[PDB]
RNA sequence: CCCGCGGUGCAUUAGCUAGUUGGUGAGGUAACGGCUCACCAAGGCCACGAUGCAUAGCCGACCUGAGAGGGUGAUCGGCCA
RNA sequence: CCCUGACGGUAUCUAACCAGAAAGCCACGGCUAACUACGUGCCAGCAGCCGCGGUAAUACGUAGGUGGCAAGCGUUGUCCGGAUUUAUUGGGCGUAAAGCGAGCGCAGGCGGUUUCUUAAGUCUGAUGUGAAAGCCCCCGGCUCAACCGGGGAGGGUCAUUGG
């Protein structure tokens, strides 16, 4: 059960997230396979940053994601590329 | 000596110890004294009191308790400043610090700490001696 | 017994040096002639014949003085010894007496002063310091 | 904390003025106490380390603990010298920018100006007084209530203006034009002592 | 079989047991604190299918996987024998 | 040889000591002093006296510092390259420094260097600490600073051929 | 699961091993193997420190020092019990 | 399109009023910056090391003054430095501590000159790896700073393969 989920690192009430691909037992902050982006919940219009490139290659592994990382892997436009690799070969 | 020598048998240097001993203790209530557990202070009952002669060429009769501590090993302490209030059985409590007026001292008593009680004259450098500030 | 040739031929010409004559004979050898010619080439010596009978030998030397007779190498040192080997790495070859002295370096194309070393990119093992 | 006390004592104490050439030594001379007009003998290296380093950490109002970071942030910069960067960085604290601009007479009322939010960096408010100020930022005068009586009458009288210092006296608003120099900045005391100070903390 | 084993080279010592032969690896290496080399020594157990090469022999050896409590190599070849 | 003393020299004291000679009855006492001459530009000279009272201690001396200076090579405020200077138990290192560092240095040694205008420098006392025989180390190291150009000079070659 | 190399004191601790070391076969396990059996032999480890006794979870890291080093393994992450 | 905040009416911003509520601890004979009075009289007491105290004590106890730091300031305990005082870097053995009373010798350590070869040590190139967070370098965000984030270097006595 690989996933891809949020990862906690700003300091009490400023948050920021790390976007990683985790096997799925462990902790939120412990061990994780590799790092994939960035998301900041500040800055208004909020901040993605991420390499799509390991995303694609991820997903089409079996990797699954989390309810936010689907939101902002959808709002860039990666969702439609695993849909249009996948069920149209 | 020769780079041979050294590599057949190294360097081996001194070691130290503390002149405090008696500050690295351990219970003495289930089974043993355990030493890893160094402390600031312990504390003690007094068992007796009084006074002593120092050494040459000094000369006076300066004050001093015998105290056990929690880990059951004896030690004399001097009870510092002018006047004090300690009679047999009363609880204090030990720092480090040894006197150059006789041997076998090695430890002061902390005022106003405990049963002890702070100097009731002290002006200029209470924070020893436990005094508190006055209005005067 | 004599377990270093090297040191041998070092410590004569560090001791006729200070008795301050002119002249100096040891038995020959090729590494002995390599830091001649090096000994040669940046000043310190004036000159050096090579005469060979029967036996190895031999290497005359000739020292070299100032205008008011001041000598113009002060001290020399042997620094790999036998008994402790001393090999340097590209990057750690050494700068003896800010560049106003030479070190002397055996690698695997000559021996050669540490200038062209680290002209070169390469390192070895480390004969002498000569100031 | 900062400091209150009688600020006049501590130029007799240095030996140098500290409050803008206005006579604090003009009477007397000598140190406080008893012991004043009766100097004695000599005193040591250390003394003398000590005696330099006060007289910069007095000049600009500031504590050990800061004074002491702000010695090790200079030393990092390897362009230049180590006093002279110090002695340069002290200068560019917002207090500083205050004083030298002419908003204010002395050191402690420029502090309390920018301590009681009464200027501005680019337009933005800033409180702080140990603030940086980098070179090329016009700073101003909270131009909400710039109407205030000190400030009007310390602007008339320019006792000292600089060769590095620009200034407008209509909008109110200064700047650094570029970094000072040693020869521009009080030749006088010292930047070895102070360093050499520091070498055994 | 892309993937490599280790092979190694020592002399035999020991040829006491059937089908087995202590083999000798000797190395140089250096001091942690002082300079200078010393030599280490470690010895090997190695299989033989038919109790073959003998002492003073100067052998290969290679890696193979648990043979026994104690054997984990077996002999590749005999490079130089001893008279 | 002589520099000879004709310039603009501040001196400064590095010791004084009571000293006595015990004699029929009671006991005798004199001063002695220990004291460097130099101007602040690579000439310096120490130079002891004793006397009956300090002030004239002091000046014989001063007298004596100046009879004796040193030239002290530098290139650009640091000395050329690094000495070891032994006289007496007194063992002391010296090293080029950084522009701007300024002169770690322990007390004796501190005021020779800064007579001589040296400015950044290290050093360190591997030896004993009496300050003349301290004072005479540091001498005996400065002598064998060598400047640039008379290694050149010796030798056969050119300079920006050798550093 | 197997292997190379690396990090502690004591020689006023020198001998330790009898499933012990190797072979044949049989059983057994995800899996190779004395892992466990029956038989056959007499081997294995040690001054390059075996054995015993005392103390200790290990590392990224942290403090100090010009460096080489020395002293710790609390907050946080990894492995173990 | 529509729908959800424990913190919490929290941070923050604006208006009025008032210098009004908000400074202490250690030291001052030499090391080591900062001195005069009075009390007491080898007593009462002080000390990290030197050492003070028996009638004019800058060393004890108070007062006035002064110095260092400051919402803290001192004291005890533990570790590294200073300590080249275990010395590879980097020490020594005539008299200061230190050459076994002398030989013979197994293991070990180190070895004269030279031609060809090898490549174990030695030197060097390329590839893999040495997690993240830390120390460090550049850049950026919280009014500044602690702190927070992005991109790098560094760290092996490491492995493989070619000179």
């Amino acid at each position: 059960a690989v996933k891809i989920r949020l990862k906690r690192m700003g300091s009490k009430k400023s948050p920021f997230y790390r976007i990683v691909v985790a096997d799925s037992r462990s902790p939120r902050d412990g061990r994780f396979i590799e790092t994939v982006g960035t998301y900041n919940p500040l800055k208004d219009p909020a901040e993605v940053v991420l390499k799509e490139d390991l995303v694609l290659d991820w997903l089409s592994k079996g990797a699954q994601p989390s309810d936010t990382v689907r939101n902002i892997l959808s709002k860039e436009g990666v969702m439609k590329k695993h849909h249009e690799a996948k069920n149209v070969k | 000596p020769t780079i041979n020598q050294l590599v057949r048998k190294p360097r081996k240097s001194k070691v130290e110890k503390s002149d405090s001993p008696a500050l690295n203790k351990g219970y003495n209530s289930f089974k043993k004294t355990q030493t890893n557990v160094n402390s600031p202070q312990k504390r003690g009952v007094c068992t007796r009191v009084g006074t002593m002669t120092p050494k040459k060429p000094n000369s006076a009769l300066r004050k001093y308790a015998r105290v056990r501590l929690s880990n059951l090993i004896e030690v004399t302490a001097y009870i510092p400043g002018i006047g004090h209030n300690l009679q047999e059985h009363s609880v204090v409590l030990l720092r480090g610090g040894r006197v150059k007026d006789l041997p076998g001292v090695r430890y002061h008593i902390v005022r106003g700490a405990l049963d002890t009680a702070g100097v009731n004259d002290r002006k200029q450098s209470r924070s020893k001696y436990g005094t508190k500030r006055p209005k005067a | 017994v004599m377990t270093d040739p090297i040191a041998d031929f070092l410590t004569r010409i560090r001791n006729a040096n200070m008795v301050k004559h002119e002249t100096l004979e040891v038995p020959a050898s090729k590494i002995k002639r390599d830091i001649a010619e090096i000994l040669k080439r940046e000043g310190f010596i004036r000159d050096v014949e090579y005469i060979e009978d029967d036996k190895q030998g031999v290497i005359r030397v000739f020292l070299k003085y100032g205008k008011n007779e001041e000598r113009v190498i002060t001290n020399l040192k042997r620094i790999s010894k036998p008994g402790l080997r001393a090999y340097v790495k590209a990057d750690e070859v050494p700068k003896v007496l800010n560049g106003l002295g030479i070190a002397i370096i055996s690698t695997s194309e000559g021996v050669i002063t540490d200038k062209e070393a680290r002209a070169k990119n390469i390192g070895g093992e480390v004969i002498a310091y000569v100031w | 904390s900062r400091y209150t006390g009688p600020s006049w004592k501590v130029s007799r104490r240095l030996g140098i003025s500290l409050s803008g050439t206005g006579k604090e030594l003009a009477r007397r001379p000598y140190k406080p106490g008893q012991h004043g007009p009766n100097s004695r003998g000599k005193v040591s290296e250390y003394g003398m380390q000590l005696t330099e380093k006060q007289k910069l950490r007095h000049m600009y109002g500031m504590n050990e603990r800061q004074f002491r970071t702000l010695f090790i942030k200079a030393s990092k910069i390897k362009e230049g010298k180590h006093g002279v960067n110090f002695m340069v960085l002290l200068e560019q604290r917002l207090d500083n920018v205050v004083y030298r601009l002419g908003l204010a007479t002395t050191r402690r009322q420029a502090r309390q100006l920018v301590n009681h939010g009464h200027i501005t960096v680019d337009g933005k408010r800033v409180d702080i007084p140990s603030y940086h100020v980098e070179v090329g930022q016009v700073i101003g005068v909270r131009e909400k209530s710039q109407n205030i009586s000190t400030i009007k009458e310390a602007v008339e009288a320019t006792v000292g203006r600089p060769a590095f210092v620009s200034f407008d006296t209509e909008k109110l608003e200064g700047s650094f034009t570029r970094l000072p120099e040693r020869d521009e900045l009080y030749p006088e005391i010292d930047e070895a002592l102070v360093v050499e100070y520091y070498n055994q903390k | 079989e892309r993937n490599q084993r280790k092979v190694y080279q020592g002399r035999v010592v020991s040829d006491k047991m059937d089908k087995t032969i202590t083999v000798v690896v000797e190395t140089k290496k250096n001091h942690p604190i002082y300079g200078k080399r010393m030599k280490y020594s470690k010895k090997y157990k190695a299989h033989d299918e038919n109790n073959t090469a003998k002492v003073g022999d100067i052998v290969k050896i290679m890696e193979t996987r648990p043979l026994s409590a104690t054997k984990r190599f077996r002999l590749l070849e005999v490079v130089e024998e001893a008279v | 040889y002589i520099d000879p003393k004709h310039l603009e020299l501040e001196d400064r004291v590095v010791a004084i000591n009571r000293v006595t000679k015990v004699v029929k009855g009671g006991r005798r006492l004199r001063f002695a002093a220990l004291v460097v001459v130099g101007d602040k530009n690579g000439h310096v000279g120490f130079g002891t006296g004793k006397a009956q009272e300090v002030p004239e201690a002091i000046r014989k001396a001063i007298e004596d510092a100046k009879k004796n200076l040193v030239e002290v090579p530098m290139v650009g405020s640091t000395i050329p390259h690094e000495v070891i200077g032994v006289f007496g138990g007194g063992r002391i290192l010296m090293k080029p420094a950084v522009e701007g560092s300024g002169v770690a240095a322990g007390g004796p040694v501190r005021a020779v260097l800064e007579l001589a205008g040296v400015a950044d420098i290290t050093s360190k006392s591997l030896g004993s600490n009496t300050p003349i025989n301290v004072v005479r180390a540091t001498v005996e190291g400065l002598k064998q600073l060598k400047r640039a150009e008379e290694v050149a000079a010796l030798r056969g070659k050119s300079v920006e051929e050798i550093i």
